[PDB]
C-alpha cells in the first residue's frame, strides 16, 4: 500500500477545497463554503509502477485558525500550496504558508498553484509570479473549473516521493462491477423516484 | 531534489480492465449524477462514454472515463431494467438509475449523460438499447 500526507494550505477562497472536491466527484462547486480548520479526503492515482493513494489534508483558511493549523502539518510529506491569481493579495501572502510549512516540516516536496486561471479579468500576470523560482518550488497554472494542469500537481509530486521521474498516471483498471437481477417492483419502482430528479434542470 | 520515501514499487503489466470486450459504441460525452441530499444534480465527469461486451461472457457494460486524469466514472452493466428517459425535453441528454460501481463500490445512482449534438445522443440511445436487444 502507498500512501502520502498531503497538505493543501492557503488564503481562503483561493479554491483549495473546491479543487480537491472535484479530483473526488468530478463536481464543481460554485459556491464558497469555508472550510473549518482542515477536512482530510483521500486521492488515488493509477501509475505505471502500481496504484497511489494521497490522503489530502485541506486545511482551512481564515486566519482565525491560524493556531490549529500546526498540528494538522505534523507528519506531513508534501503540500501544495495555492493562490487565486485572481486576487493578487493571495500571492503576496505566499510566502507566509511557505515559512508555516518549512516551519513544523522542513524541505518537503511543495508545489505551488496559482487556481481559477479559467477567468479572463486575470490579475496576478504570468511575469509577476516569481516566489517558486526564488524558493525553488515546482508551479503550475491551475483551474479546478477545466480541470486545466489539475493532475501535474499531484504528478509532479508522485515522482518525488516514489522516485521515478518518469512514473505516469496512466487510465485506470475497469474492474468488473457487481450483478443486480430481478425487476418485479424493484425497477418498477426505480422508475417512479426517478422522476423527482430530471424534473431538476440540467447545469450548464 | 527529494530523498524518496517509499521504496520503489516494480512496474506494473499495466492492465487497463478494458479488453475482452469490444467498443459497442463510443462517444464523448458529460455525466451527471444526482445529489438528494441537496436537489442539485452534479457533474460526475468529461469524457468517453463506452458499450462493451464481454468478448466471452458477453455481458455489456457502460464504462465512462475521464479525460485528462483517466479515472471511471460509471461502469454498470446495461440491464433490461434500466430505461433512457429523455429529460425536460433534452433531445441531446438521458436520465437513467443504475447501480454503478464507478468508485468500486456499489451505489444506486440515478443518472443523466448529456451530448453535444442530437445524432450523438439518438446513436447513443439506439446502441445503447441495441445492446439490450441482446
Ligand atoms: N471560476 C473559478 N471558480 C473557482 C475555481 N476554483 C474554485 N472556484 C470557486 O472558488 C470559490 C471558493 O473556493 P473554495 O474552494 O470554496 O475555498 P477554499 O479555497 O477552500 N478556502 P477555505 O477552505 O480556506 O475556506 C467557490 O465559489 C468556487 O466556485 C476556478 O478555477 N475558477
Ligand atoms: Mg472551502
Amino acid at each position: 500500500q502507498v500512501q502520502f500526507k498531503l497538505v493543501l494550505v492557503g488564503d481562503g477562497g483561493t479554491g483549495k477545497t473546491t479543487f480537491v472536491k472535484r479530483h473526488l466527484t468530478g463536481e464543481f462547486e460554485k459556491k464558497y463554503v469555508a472550510t473549518l480548520g482542515v477536512e482530510v479526503h483521500p486521492l488515488v492515482f493509477h501509475t505505471n509502477r502500481g496504484p497511489i493513494k494521497f490522503n489530502v489534508w485541506d486545511t482551512a483558511g481564515q486566519e482565525k485558525f491560524g493556531g490549529l493549523r500546526d498540528g494538522y502539518y505534523i507528519q506531513a510529506q508534501c503540500a501544495i500550496i495555492m493562490f487565486d491569481v485572481t486576487s493578487r493579495v493571495t500571492y503576496k501572502n505566499v510566502p507566509n504558508w511557505h515559512r508555516d510549512l518549512v516551519r513544523v516540516c522542513e524541505n518537503i516536496p511543495i508545489v505551488l498553484c496559482g487556481n481559477k486561471v479559467d477567468i479572463k479579468d486575470r490579475k496576478v500576470k504570468a511575469k509577476s509570479i516569481v516566489f517558486h523560482r526564488k524558493k525553488n518550488l515546482q508551479y503550475y497554472d491551475i483551474s479546478a473549473k477545466s480541470n486545466y494542469n489539475f493532475e501535474k500537481p499531484f504528478l509532479w509530486l508522485a515522482r518525488k516521493l516514489i522516485g521515478d521521474p518518469n512514473l505516469e498516471f496512466v487510465a485506470m483498471p475497469a474492474l468488473a462491477p457487481p450483478e443486480v437481477v430481478m425487476d418485479p417492483a424493484l425497477a418498477a419502482q426505480y422508475e417512479h423516484d426517478l422522476e423527482v430528479a430530471q424534473t431538476t434542470a440540467l447545469p450548464d | 531534489h527529494f530523498e524518496p520515501v517509499v521504496p520503489l514499487p516494480d512496474k506494473i503489466e499495466v492492465k487497463t480492465g478494458e479488453e475482452d470486450e469490444e467498443e459497442f459504441f463510443c462517444n464523448r460525452a458529460k455525466l451527471f449524477r444526482f445529489d438528494v441530499e441537496s436537489k442539485e444534480w452534479k457533474e460526475r465527469g468529461i469524457g468517453n462514454v463506452k458499450i462493451l461486451r464481454h468478448k466471452t461472457s458477453g455481458k455489456i457494460r457502460l464504462l465512462m472515463r475521464r479525460e485528462q486524469v483517466l479515472k471511471i466514472c460509471a461502469n454498470h452493466y446495461i440491464s433490461p431494467d434500466m430505461k433512457l428517459t429523455p429529460n425536460a425535453g433534452s433531445d441531446r441528454s438521458f436520465v437513467w438509475h443504475a447501480l454503478d460501481y464507478a468508485d468500486e463500490l456499489p451505489k444506486p445512482e440515478q443518472l443523466a449523460i448529456r451530448f453535444k449534438t442530437p445524432e450523438e445522443a439518438a446513436l447513443f440511445k439506439c446502441k445503447f438499447e441495441e445492446a439490450q436487444s441482446i
